[PDB]
RNA sequence: GGGUAGGUGGUAAGAACCUCAGAUCCGGAGAUUUCCGAAUGGAGCAAUCCGGUAGUUGGAAACAGCUAUCAUUAAUUGAUGAAUAAAUAGUCAAUUAAAGCAAUACGUGGUGAAGUGAAACAUCUCAGUAGCCACAGGAAAAGAAAACGAAUGUGAUUCCGUGUGUAGUGGCGAGCGAAAGCGGAACAGGCCAAACUUAUCAUUAGAUAGGGGUUGUAGGGCUUGCAAUGUGGACUUGAAAACGAUAGAAGAAGCUGUUGGAAAGCAGCGCGCAAAAGGGUGAUAGCCCCGUAUUUGAAAUUGUUUUCAUACCUAGCGAGAUCCCUGAGUAGCUCGGAAAACGUUAUUUUGAGUGAAUCUGCCCAGACCAUUGGGUAAGCCUAAAUACUAAUUAGUGACCGAUA
RNA sequence: UGAGUAACGCUUGGGAGUGAGAAUCUCCCAAACCGAUUGACUAAGGUUUCCUGGACCAGGGUCGUCCUUCCAGGGUUAGUCUGGACCUAAGCUGAGGCUGAAAAGCGUAGGCGAUGGACAACAGGUUAAUAUUCCUGUACUUACAGUUAGACUGAUGGAGUG
């Protein structure tokens, strides 16, 4: 029943489906680990649909990891705060580095 | 092992009968004697063989 | 038990003894062996009996029999009244599958036997699965209805062709007979009676 | 097919309850049981347990529920017939819809 | 890459003691066959902030439910301690 | 495919879902199948560690993901190539097979004791048993007479009964014990070498690939004719049909009263049967339920048999020539052993030595010679009857019923 | 039955508290022994016996509200520490190969094999349980890329040191 609709779908859309369901499965398991999953059956439904998608993708002599590795889209949003913290951390590290080298150098000159 | 390389005939185990018919297991060994032959362009290769194959080798003109 | 290297030893001699016994030249003969064996015969000079022996093979083959079963049937008929050269003919022709093939609903005798064994065959005072029961001259052999439910029908036609000692009505699937086959209906493929005297020597 | 389904009217033919009319709410095929409402009312001695948000109250006194009954003791109830009676059923296949339907053998009533 | 090496986050007193005071330290359970680099890569592809360093713990199996009619052993756990840079604190739940 | 109205494996209630676009469940066919383990990239203290190579994606590279491959031996082929000119050894690469396990069971072969008995013990027995090892197979082994054996005789092998505890063999002691014949189960006989001939190899062939041949009342080859186009196989591909195996469908007949907690017991009056096997249902049910007898059904996989065609094999009786071929370190013999019932001996086998002949030939018929007769060694393959049950289905038991 | 007998396997007093119940549990004050050790750190081994809370079926040679017992939860953070990714000793394995009825034995090249050799982090603080590992402070080592300046680079082999 569900497999027929998936059979009509192409391969590229199917690997998009598998990566999206993998992410949702991770989120469901994390929410369950925080005791915030009201519906505990969606984990099983996700895994069965994931298993079914693997069956249709393995019917054709095609993999699921390599095909998405060939073409993909990058990430976004999680960049601004990240670069702020890294810039802050490296500036402090270089400041400490500069202070140490100065202290050693002026000490050796004296 | 103590066996010919041309054929596969090996030792023969039997009894050592003496007076009073006392039984003791003994071993007959084949006469492995070195021999050189000419095969495949006359290539000489020392081969430990039984005297019987050596007599067989001598009559068959191989040994020259 | 090492690097025996059959090339090393075989070429080592090129004739010797073991090579020639083994000589890879060894062909297949996978048809010479079977076929000639198959089955033979002919007549010879020193024993005479050669003619009798060959006739037995033909006779036994005509009905697809193993020699042991034949010895049983001969033992049965041997003892009775007298010169029974009229009895054993009825006995040899009383096979149910033989009657089924002679009845005309099978293309060949062995196919009829297969049918009989596969449970196509309905009898009178009984029913039948084994294709070896010895039948009585005046017996009926009503054919099943499932067989007609599998129309291959081609058979019914052969039935009418028939031979005079069997009376069978086509399509209606029924059969019986009387006036057991005379020697005319047992053609010259096998028509002799000194194989009969031979079986008294081999079978008491 | 099945002799007893979830929903059809049924009566009891043996035991204390004779002519005990009820509606089957659920069928356990493995244990050959059948829960019929209004019959075999048992009253478990309800304890008190408080270990959950709902268990903080869990008000349970003399709750009378339904005990399962062996499917052999059950018999289908006729409704179409003017004189209702207890009988056995067939498994005829009508070619109109090619679906199996139960029919009584002492009458001609479907299901 | 496949991100099966991030099974479940764990929250204890030690974890909450670390998850305060500037740099936060988040403790997850990971694939026992995974390496530190795989843990960092999984965190890269699913959260977006590079860990400052990663520490690993292996908890050995021990007998559990001792004395019960059928005794059983524990399960092998590998713990991972991610530490994000100064001033960044992301939520484990909510994406 | 079957099959439904329930399902989410047991200790197991509850929470939360799925399910009439046909769920769960059963059957057939597939997909995925972590690590160790023959384990086989290298190692290693099993389920661990450390990699190489060729790709591909990120990185500025180290690097990190995602794939495939990388053991050894044997055979074939190709390349390269030492001492040493050639050539090999060796080296490399490719392809094809082998590794291991189990059925506390059957087979073959090698090796192979002792307790014990003989009222001691050494010959002997135990026993070619236990054990160890190698190789299988679904059975294996054996197998088509250089045979039995004493006759106007039988005519591969295997297995059962008898012959009989007989002839014999035994410190003639303990003991051991056939081979003929007869009655049965099953039955099947084939194929190479050599002659002769064809083609090719610096044709020194003495080698390769073909035609011809497979024997004993001798066969075959050489030359010359007649009759033959068939019958049959241990046989290849296909097509068709039948009988099954792996899920299932249908499947008759009862109420009343009484004791009783409860009827199915008991009693009254009935009913069905190709179903009175069994199980359950609050006691002991042919008619309450599931079933059973009986009639049936398979999309898919698989087994047996048959028919048709189709490759591949398969064929008689004469004449003349008097020529050729018929399995050699072989059969015999000697020295030590063994197998057969036999404690070594006519027959079979072999560790050492020696060593023949070629149908007017050779072997055999319990030393041996002659006559008579039987059979054709030193080449190969062979179904069936025979041995066993770890497993699958159905079933049975004057077998057990928690110390059995 | 012996028999409620032998035995209960080196260490005191008191005050307060908990508790239904205290010579045996908690706290305090003493007291007595160890003090080249009954003190502290670890190897091997043990394998959760470690921390918190609860319980007193069973076990504790008595008792027990208590336990190294049981239940539930938690606890072990490394470029620098101990070992691999480095090296070898005794020894093991060991393609080829030799030997041997079979199984196998020996053994070359290679590979393993520390109890040895080489290798960069110290001080303090923090939790009930981890700390050269977490935190603070100050350091060091090895790789890769870019860059600046100088220089010709020099091993699978030889030699010295080790
Ligand atoms: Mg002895
Ligand atoms: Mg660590
Ligand atoms: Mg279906
Ligand atoms: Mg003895
Ligand atoms: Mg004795
Ligand atoms: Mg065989
Ligand atoms: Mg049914
Ligand atoms: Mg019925
Ligand atoms: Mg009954
Ligand atoms: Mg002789
Ligand atoms: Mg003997
Ligand atoms: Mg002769
Ligand atoms: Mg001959
Ligand atoms: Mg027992
Ligand atoms: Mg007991
Ligand atoms: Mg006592
Ligand atoms: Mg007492
Ligand atoms: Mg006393
Ligand atoms: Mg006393
Ligand atoms: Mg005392
Ligand atoms: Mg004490
Ligand atoms: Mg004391
Ligand atoms: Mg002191
Ligand atoms: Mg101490
Ligand atoms: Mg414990
Ligand atoms: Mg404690
Ligand atoms: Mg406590
Ligand atoms: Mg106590
Ligand atoms: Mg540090
Ligand atoms: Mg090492
Ligand atoms: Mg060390
Ligand atoms: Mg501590």
């Amino acid at each position: 029943t569900v497999a027929k609709e998936l059979r009509q779908k192409s391969s590229e859309e199917l690997v998009k489906l598998v990566i999206k369901l993998k992410g949702e499965l991770l989120e469901y398991r994390f929410k369950l680990a925080h005791g915030e999953l009201d519906k505990p059956h969606l984990i099983n439904q996700t895994r069965r649909l994931l298993a079914t998608i693997l069956t249709i993708l393995t019917e054709r002599k095609l993999n699921w990891q390599e095909e998405q590795a060939k073409y993909k889209l990058l990430t976004k949003k999680t960049n601004e705060a990240a670069v702020n913290a890294w810039k802050q951390h490296l500036e402090a590290n270089k400041a400490k580095l500069l202070k140490s080298r100065a202290k050693r150098e002026d000490a050796s000159k004296k | 092992a103590k066996k010919d390389q041309l054929t596969l005939r090996g030792p023969l185990y039997g009894n050592n009968r003496s007076h009073s018919k006392t039984i003791t297991r003994r071993k007959w060994n084949v006469n492995l004697q070195p021999c050189k032959v000419k095969t495949a362009d006359g290539k000489t290769t020392r081969i430990l063989v039984s005297t019987r194959t050596l007599r067989t080798l001598k009559k068959h003109n191989r040994l020259s | 038990k090492y690097t025996g290297s059959i090339f090393k030893r075989s070429r080592r001699l090129g004739f010797s003894l073991l090579e020639n016994n083994k000589e890879f030249s060894k062909g297949k003969k996978r048809k010479t062996i079977p076929g000639q064996h198959g089955n033979r015969f002919r007549s010879s000079t020193m024993s005479g009996y050669a003619q009798q022996l060959q006739e037995k093979q033909r006779m036994q083959y005509m009905y697809g029999i193993t020699d042991k079963q034949f010895r049983r049937l001969f033992r049965l008929v041997l003892k009775q009244r007298g010169n029974l050269a009229v009895n054993l003919f009825r006995v040899l022709e009383s096979r149910l599958d033989n009657i089924v093939y002679r009845m005309g609903f099978a293309p060949t005798r062995r196919s009829a036997r297969q049918l009989v064994n596969h449970g196509h065959v309905l009898l009178n005072d009984r029913t039948v699965d084994t294709p070896s029961i010895i039948l009585n001259p005046g017996d009926k052999v009503r054919l099943k209805a499932k067989t007609i439910k599998i129309p291959i029908v081609k058979a019914a036609s052969e039935s009418g062709v028939v031979s005079p000692f069997v009376e069978t009505n086509n399509k209606t699937f029924e059969g019986t007979y009387v006036r057991f086959p005379e020697r005319s209906e047992l053609p010259a493929g096998i028509n002799e009676s000194y194989v009969v005297e031979w079986y008294k020597r081999l079978v008491k | 097919m099945q002799r007893i389904k979830k929903g059809d009217k049924v009566v009891v033919i043996t035991g204390k309850n004779k002519g005990g009319s009820g509606i089957v709410l659920k069928i356990m095929p493995a244990r050959q049981q059948a829960i019929v409402e209004g019959l075999n009312k048992v009253t478990r001695h309800k304890k008190k347990d408080q270990t959950t948000k709902r268990a903080a109250k869990q008000s349970t006194g003399k709750v009378q529920q339904e005990a399962p009954i062996f499917l052999s003791k059950l018999a289908l109830f006729d409704q179409k017939a003017k004189q209702q009676t207890i009988g056995k059923i067939k498994y005829v296949m009508d070619p109109k819809t090619n679906k199996k339907t139960r029919v009584f053998k002492k009458s001609n009533n479907t299901l | 890459d496949v991100t099966n090496v991030l099974l479940k986050p764990v929250l204890t007193e030690k974890v909450y003691f670390n998850q305060m005071g500037e740099t936060k330290k988040y403790v997850f359970v990971v694939n026992p066959k995974a390496s530190k680099t795989r843990v960092k890569l999984a965190f890269e592809l699913v959260y977006g902030i590079k860990p400052l360093k990663v520490n690993t713990l292996i908890r050995k199996p021990t007998t559990i439910r001792g004395g019960s009619r059928f005794p059983g052993l524990s399960k092998l756990e590998k713990l991972a301690v991610i530490t994000l840079p100064k001033g960044i604190a992301i939520s484990v739940t909510g994406e």
